């Protein structure tokens, strides 16, 4: 018996050598399956963006909803942000987040000086939804220093 | 349908495979993992 998330969730992949879906998966045996055969960050291409959303939330000018909205923000050093990445895909999927229904996604930018990963989120300017999930993803991280909020 | 980091993880190792309905197609074989099941 299958342990069903609460949403399917919906991998894309911007190759840099453009942002294609790659597989929606719906169940915790789903999930691991694929995230044990895709790359970790440390070893994704520079330029590379890897993406985890919502089913049916492209991370695309297509949904404004998401696409307008705001974004939580992390810099790792380049190859350091592996468990981040992981950590940040179990709090989504396992529905973790208080203001969970805010969420639409997660995404990591691997670049030449550093790792970003970013949540994209619905209402930008619920200053308490956004607050809430900027406080439990830096729990959920624990990380020491900078989780930036950007709003259009 | 809420499930803690542990409980996630717990799950890790036993699924090692993937999905036979997973295409891996040309543009996206450089984000396979180096060693795929």
């Amino acid at each position: 018996q299958p342990h069903p998330l609460e949403h399917s969730w919906t991998f894309w992949f911007d190759n840099p050598s453009s942002i294609r879906p790659i597989y929606t998966f719906s169940t915790v045996e789903e999930f691991w399956s694929v995230y044990n055969n895709i790359h970790h960050p440390s070893k994704l291409a520079m330029r590379a963006d890897l993406y985890c959303f919502k089913h049916k939330i492209e991370p695309k000018w297509e949904d404004p909803v998401c696409a307008n909205g705001g974004k939580w923000t992390v810099n790792f050093p380049r190859g350091k942000s592996d468990n981040g990445w992981l950590y940040t895909l179990l709090a989504m999927i396992g529905e973790q987040f208080d203001c969970g229904d805010e969420i639409c996604g997660a995404v990591v930018n691997v670049r030449s000086g550093q790792d970003k990963i970013s949540i994209w989120t619905k209402n930008a300017s619920n200053e308490a939804a956004q607050a809430s999930i900027g406080k439990q993803w830096k729990e959920f991280l624990d990380y020491n220093e900078s989780i930036g909020f950007i709003f259009h | 349908k809420k499930y803690s980091r542990d409980f996630l993880l717990k799950f890790a190792e036993q699924f090692l495979d993937l999905p036979h309905n997973f295409e891996v197609t040309s543009d996206i074989e450089s984000l396979m993992s180096t060693h795929t099941n």
